RNA sequence: ACAACUUGGUAUUGGUGCUCGAUCGUAUUGGGCCUCUAACCUCGGACCGUAUAUCCGGUUCAGGGACAGUGCCUGGUGGGUA
RNA sequence: UAUAACCAUCCUAAGGUAGCGAAAUUCCUUGUCGGGUAAGUUCCGACCUGCACGAAUGGCGUAACGACUUCUCAACUGUCUC
RNA sequence: GUGAGAACCUUGCCCGCCGAAAGACCAAGGGUUCCUGGGCCAGGCCAGUCCGCCCAGGGUGAGUCGGGACCUAAGGCGAGGCCGACAGGCGUAGUCGAUGGACAACGGGUUGAUAUUCCCGUACCCGUGUAUGUGCGUCCAUGAUGGUAGUCAAGCGAUGGGGUGACGCAGGAAGGUAGCCGUACCGGUCAGUGGUAAUACCGGGGUAAGCCUGUAGGGAGUCAGAUAGGUAAAUCCGUCUGGCAUAUAUCCUGAGAGGUGAUGCAUAGCCGAGUGAGGCGAAUUCGGUGAUCCUAUGCUGCCGAGAAAAGCCUCUAGCGAGGACAUACACGGCCCGUACCCCAAACCAACACAGGUGGUCAGGUAGAGAAUACUAAGGCGUACGAGUGAACUAUGGUUAAGGAACUCGGCAAAAUGCCCCCGUAACUUCGGGAGAAGGGGGACCCACAUGGCGUGUAAGCCUUUACGGCCCAAGCGUGAGUGGGUGGCACAAACCAGUGAGAAGCGACUGUUUACUAAAAACACAGGUCCGUGCGAAGUCGCAAGACGAUGUAUACGGACUGACGCCUGCCCG
RNA sequence: GCGCGGGUAAGACCGCGUGGAGGCCCGAACCCACUUAGGUUGAAGACUGAGGGGAUGAGCUGUGGGUAGGGGUGAAAGGCCA
């Protein structure tokens, strides 16, 4: 759900927050959590790799299972849905019949007290897994594997979805969330359904602290920048920089995909903005 | 009303920043200690 | 001038097939395209060195593949730097 | 009596739509008109003659807020005649 | 008083100051500044008998306090290895790294310097030896079996598995305790004045850890079978079938109360005895107020969603014939830190400096207060002095009538200022604007009034009777209202303690910036649009591996311009 | 949010008791440096006396660690780097 604050202080006017009507617990299993440390956005050398990224709040990582082929043909039960900051969407706790406990992304429309099939010949119930070769055409899927035994490395954010087109030989066609079409071996695994919590977009923050806790630092505009540290800097007054916009490091906009990539001569087409 | 000055003593910091083990860990440290010994200073390294 | 990017040739560099020419079938040696696997490549899966190893190496399975990358010569953009 | 409030002349790409205007923009300027005290080159509200306003280096408003800048009112006092 | 010298040294008596410190301590910081004894050519902004001057000697006591022998993080090193013309950059296994976790002692006395260290009294935690008592097997053999034979459950038990250990922000209620204020009670005083001789006044009105009991309160579920999930095996942890359960059942925890520690210790005081020591040595009941401390890792709300290892318990794997428990006796318990200085003449500042320095203790009266005023415990009069109505300078105080007429400028000053009552505009994004302006009251005594309220005992009621729940004469504390009377110029009397309104410009607000002339109309800030990114991504640092982006996947990430919200965002592709 | 009395058919809505969300308000320490007088061979190689803003947060501070000069860092002033 979505809740909107009633304005009572100048800073909070227009703020909103997502109503967590889908959570059942607020305590991850002690055996499945692993620690994590504040990182700061630097690297081994210590140079600032990406500007204005830092600060925030201490977070504890929880392990997730993106393999889902070690266990096959054994049913599972949906137990609980848990809070998770590390990724945009919510997650679910699974109880396998043999007794193991495991974690997966919470698909849209799922609720407590249900049955999930993970067999290679399982049903079309949402949240199930089975190889691309065995999925009927026209269904919506997520957690796509870029290739067999590679783990779900695509379409993991909230509200994303993939649509399955026809099939050919060992190849299948997928509609990318951004309109692209890509081919992948049918031997890989995937999951039916889409990521829930589709109301992520409508969140209005309106407060500096709500960004600082997440760890976003100011941006400092270009024109105000002094000429030495910037290409637009300098000038008396304020101007457009006296030169067509260029990155702060000398290289302008335009082509950004490295040509002659092994996928360059195999993949079909590119995006089109705002059709 | 700030009057805090540059020097803030601490034996641990001073030692671990200008300690013998740190100095001789690398090469330039060895070269400089050799130079100081050739000069003939009373105390080699602080 | 240099870095970087970028174009060809050449060595790494293999086999079989369609298609274009300079002493309509007769002679021309280089281009364009499709294929095969053993060179080579994959921060793909599984085992061993291994008691503890997301390092590394080896075997095998699975995919790319004579491309890409990298040596040598060269044409272009190039206040990013001198 | 007041001027263009339509058409055509050159050019190139077209020759300022809404909105506002002696302003943090106005040299000639203390421009002209109404308000303020006896005196107002400051200020407030209008007049378009826009040297050289103008809609993503945004325009006009706007509740609350400002150790931001300018003006007026009552109480005060050694800031003054002293 | 000392000595030749004294306002600056020692003793005694007055006066003032500090007292959220100008006091009592910790860590960091210095090293002999600590005590005893010697002197005063060097130093102390002057003289010095004095010293943080120096001389000579002396002084620092831990099985339990802080560290190491116990464990870990951000990070550093790095056997192999990768990359690199050489030099060199990376990172695995491991070992290093407290500001953390676990871990066993308290009260009093003592010398010129030491005290949870010595002594007195009583405790707690690990190890070895001897003796004794419970007492179980190896060699007999019952048993359970899977029922002739083969294993075995004793006792240890992991480098292995599983539990526990193990964690955010804000908030009140309830029961407690410390501290403080009175009182029963106990000892002492006659303070040269008008009056009180005990009904006055002064002084007391204490005492740890552990060990026993387990109140209030809070939290939790248990047995039979199947199973194979937990890098082997599992009586362990899970999951699935049924039974048992709302019982204050059972267990755990646990404040506070009560007994023990204690015929002990200490103290107000009384005797002799004075650089001071010795001896004796009373009473120790009841109420109010009330915490920043305990129950409490409790309970209730909120999202921005909140360390690891070790230890402890358990499981088998595996070793195994001596081991476990209890009592007594006699023993061992390792290395370093330990004086003095700590809100400063001993640290940081070239000085015996008007600056800074992390943390712990917090009395009384007025007070909302840890502000402000005077004060106890406690410590200070801090290092040039004595006199003298010059102008002038600086900090205060006062001043008739006008009140802003000076000054670019209401700069500085001045003024209001607190508590309780009546009603508060144009506006608006319906929260606000709003303490808007303004008007009235504020002392004491008595009566209402043994009024009311809270607490709470004698006493009463009730019960699963105990450390129990209810009311509560007496006692204690405490405001509110209505009348009458009294004093003065002034009744928030000191201190402390917001000017307000009407416009315009600029910026949406809170925020950050040119240490050391500029705090803004500057910067960022939440909103939007465009561009780019298909995942060892783009973008990076790095000639290379590699690392970030991300232990993420376009309802995301990198770059650019704009800046809440409302009405909108024209023409032109040379 | 909750419970009670109204309104509805249910509401919105109207009052009544609990809650303390507030980058909320007045005000100590701490932190900042706006105005003003002094100092300027100062007590101080950038302070003092009066007034001045935050005080539950983009807060303040201790402890140990990383960032090296054509470079670091920088809510961006040509600041800082003993
Ligand atoms: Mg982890
Ligand atoms: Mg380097
Ligand atoms: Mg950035
Ligand atoms: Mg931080
Ligand atoms: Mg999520
Ligand atoms: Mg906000
Ligand atoms: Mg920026
Ligand atoms: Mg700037
Ligand atoms: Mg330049
Ligand atoms: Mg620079
Ligand atoms: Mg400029
Ligand atoms: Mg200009
Ligand atoms: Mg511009
Ligand atoms: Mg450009
Ligand atoms: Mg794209
Ligand atoms: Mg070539
Ligand atoms: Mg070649
Ligand atoms: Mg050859
Ligand atoms: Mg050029
Ligand atoms: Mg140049
Ligand atoms: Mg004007
Ligand atoms: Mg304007
Ligand atoms: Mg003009
Ligand atoms: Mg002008
Ligand atoms: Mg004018
Ligand atoms: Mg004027
Ligand atoms: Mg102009
Ligand atoms: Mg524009
Ligand atoms: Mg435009
Ligand atoms: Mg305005
Ligand atoms: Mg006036
Ligand atoms: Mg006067
Ligand atoms: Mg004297
Ligand atoms: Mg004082
Ligand atoms: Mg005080
Ligand atoms: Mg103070
Ligand atoms: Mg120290
Ligand atoms: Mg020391
Ligand atoms: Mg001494
Ligand atoms: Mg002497
Ligand atoms: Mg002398
Ligand atoms: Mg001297
Ligand atoms: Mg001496
Ligand atoms: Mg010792
Ligand atoms: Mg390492
Ligand atoms: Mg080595
Ligand atoms: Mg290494
Ligand atoms: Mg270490
Ligand atoms: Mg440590
Ligand atoms: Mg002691
Ligand atoms: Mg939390
Ligand atoms: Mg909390
Ligand atoms: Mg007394
Ligand atoms: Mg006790
Ligand atoms: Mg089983
Ligand atoms: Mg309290
Ligand atoms: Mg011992
Ligand atoms: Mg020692
Ligand atoms: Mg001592
Ligand atoms: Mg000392
Ligand atoms: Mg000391
Ligand atoms: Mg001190
Ligand atoms: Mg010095
Ligand atoms: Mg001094
Ligand atoms: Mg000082
Ligand atoms: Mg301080
Ligand atoms: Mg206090
Ligand atoms: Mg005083
Ligand atoms: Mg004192
Ligand atoms: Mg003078
Ligand atoms: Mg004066
Ligand atoms: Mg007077
Ligand atoms: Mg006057
Ligand atoms: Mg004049
Ligand atoms: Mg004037
Ligand atoms: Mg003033
Ligand atoms: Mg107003
Ligand atoms: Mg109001
Ligand atoms: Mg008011
Ligand atoms: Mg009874
Ligand atoms: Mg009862
Ligand atoms: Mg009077
Ligand atoms: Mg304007
Ligand atoms: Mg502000
Ligand atoms: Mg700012
Ligand atoms: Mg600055
Ligand atoms: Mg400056
Ligand atoms: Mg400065
Ligand atoms: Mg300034
Ligand atoms: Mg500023
Ligand atoms: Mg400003
Ligand atoms: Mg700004
Ligand atoms: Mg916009
Ligand atoms: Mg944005
Ligand atoms: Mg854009
Ligand atoms: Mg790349
Ligand atoms: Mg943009
Ligand atoms: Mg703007
Ligand atoms: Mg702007
Ligand atoms: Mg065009
Ligand atoms: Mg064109
Ligand atoms: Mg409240
Ligand atoms: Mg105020
Ligand atoms: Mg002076
Ligand atoms: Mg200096
Ligand atoms: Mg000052
Ligand atoms: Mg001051
Ligand atoms: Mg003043
Ligand atoms: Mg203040
Ligand atoms: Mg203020
Ligand atoms: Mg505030
Ligand atoms: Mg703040
Ligand atoms: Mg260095
Ligand atoms: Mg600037
Ligand atoms: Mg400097």
């Amino acid at each position: 759900g979505i809740r909107k604050y009633k304005p009572t202080t100048p800073g909070r006017r227009g703020a909103s927050v997502s109503d967590f009507a889908e959570i059942t617990r607020s305590t991850p299993e002690k055996s499945l959590v692993r620690p994590l440390h504040g990182k700061g956005g630097r690297n081994a050398h210590g140079r600032i790799t990406t500007r204005h990224k830092g600060g925030g709040h201490k977070r504890a990582y929880r392990v997730i299972d993106f393999r889902r082929h070690d266990k096959d043909g054994v049913n599972a039960k949906v137990a609980h849905i848990e809070y998770d900051p590390n990724r945009t969407a919510n997650i679910a706790l699974l109880h396998y019949l043999d007794g193991e406990k495991r974690y997966i992304i919470a698909p849209q429309g799922l609720k407590q007290g249900d049955v999930i099939e993970s067999g290679a010949n399982a049903d079309i119930k949402p949240g199930n897994n089975l190889p691309l070769r065995n999925i009927p055409a026209g269904t919506v899927i997520h957690a796509v594997e870029l290739r067999p035994g590679g783990g779900a490395k695509l379409a993991r954010s909230a509200g994303v979805s993939i649509q399955l087109l026809g099939k050919e030989g060992t190849y299948a066609a997928l509609r990318m969330p951004s309109g692209e079409i890509r081919r992948v071996d049918v031997r890989c695994r995937a999951t039916v359904g889409e990521v829930g919590n589709a109301e992520q977009s409508n969140i209005n923050w309106g407060k500096a602290g709500r960004m600082r806790w997440k760890g976003k630092r100011p941006t400092v505009r270009g024109v105000v920048m002094n000429p030495v540290d910037h290409p637009h800097g300098g000038g008396e007054g304020k101007t457009s920089g006296g030169r067509h916009p260029v990155s702060p490091w000398g290289k302008p906009e335009g082509r950004t995909r490295k040509p002659n990539k092994p996928s360059d001569k195999l993949i079909v087409r590119r995006r089109r903005t705002g059709k | 009303a700030k009057g805090k000055r540059t020097f803030q003593p601490n034996n641990r910091r001073r030692a671990r920043v200008h300690g013998f083990r740190l100095r001789m860990r690398t090469r330039a440290g060895r070269a400089i200690v050799a130079n100081r010994r050739s000069k003939g200073r009373r105390a080699l390294t602080a």
